[PDB]
């Protein structure tokens, strides 16, 4: 008798987790030419890219 | 390059002239007194290591030869007998004025004119080192340095100078030309001290 009901909450929870898994991640744009790169990849606590 | 290729190339470059040969080599000296007067200072006008002894009771330090500007990043150091220093601070003279009679070793100075001042007199006899910069008559190399590395900038101030005597209109180009050198060896002694530098912040 609630399989009907149950499926959608089942759609409704896959759903969200699918689209958050492609985009929620932490990345940048950037023109490359304009820095000094190794630079960009230190984790170093206070850095200037120069 | 050196003198005989530069006054060749100065007479090619102003019309073909062949007349005038000293006139150029005069032009060419107060071309680079000239530019020794202005603000900006070229790496290749940097000294080496001065040391200057001085007597005990006197605070005044002459100010060495050829001094243009001191080196920023460098220092004026107190080397004591045993080899080690201490590298001196300066301050404006109205700064320094409450140490008068303190007694020590070397601290501070000011640069008033012509004079370095160490304001802990000393009472002994001491010796300091410094790096600065000078006018190139002054340094101690073989060939001008002014000829090997800023050449083209010469040319086209002496050039200037020879035009413009003549009254003609051709001088407010070299004029041009020669500031587009110097703004291009502005960026040269930015690029070539900031090289191979990684700065931290703190």
């Amino acid at each position: 008798i609630s399989a009907p009901m149950n499926d959608i909450l089942t759609w409704l929870f896959d759903s969200h987790m699918y689209n958050k898994r492609q985009i929620m991640n932490n990345q940048f744009i950037g023109d490359p030419s304009a820095l000094v790169v190794k630079d960009v990849e230190s984790k170093e606590p206070g850095k200037f890219i120069r | 390059m050196d003198k005989a290729t530069l006054v060749k190339t100065i007479a090619y470059r102003m019309g073909n002239v062949k007349g005038q040969d000293t006139a150029i080599d005069f032009e060419l000296a107060l071309s680079i007194e000239r530019l020794e007067g202005q603000e900006f200072v070229p790496w290749f006008l940097l000294s080496e290591n001065n040391f200057f002894e001085g007597t005990a009771q006197e605070n005044r330090i002459p100010v060495p030869r050829g001094f243009i500007r001191e080196y920023e990043e460098g220092s004026l150091y107190l080397r004591r007998v045993a080899g080690t220093g201490k590298c001196l601070i300066k301050k404006s003279q109205d700064q320094l004025l409450k140490y008068e009679g303190m007694t020590g070793e070397p601290s501070h100075y000011s640069l008033t004119n012509q004079y370095f001042r160490i304001y802990p007199v000393p009472q002994e006899d001491f010796k300091v080192e410094l790096l600065f910069y000078r006018k190139s008559s002054t340094l101690n190399v073989e060939d001008n340095p002014w000829y090997e590395y800023a050449a083209e900038l010469l040319v086209a101030e002496t050039i200037w100078a020879m035009l413009s005597a003549r009254r003609d209109k051709m001088a407010d180009y070299w004029k041009s030309v020669a500031a587009d050198q110097m703004r291009r060896l502005t960026i040269l002694d930015a690029e070539r001290r900031l090289a191979n530098q990684e700065i931290f912040m703190g």
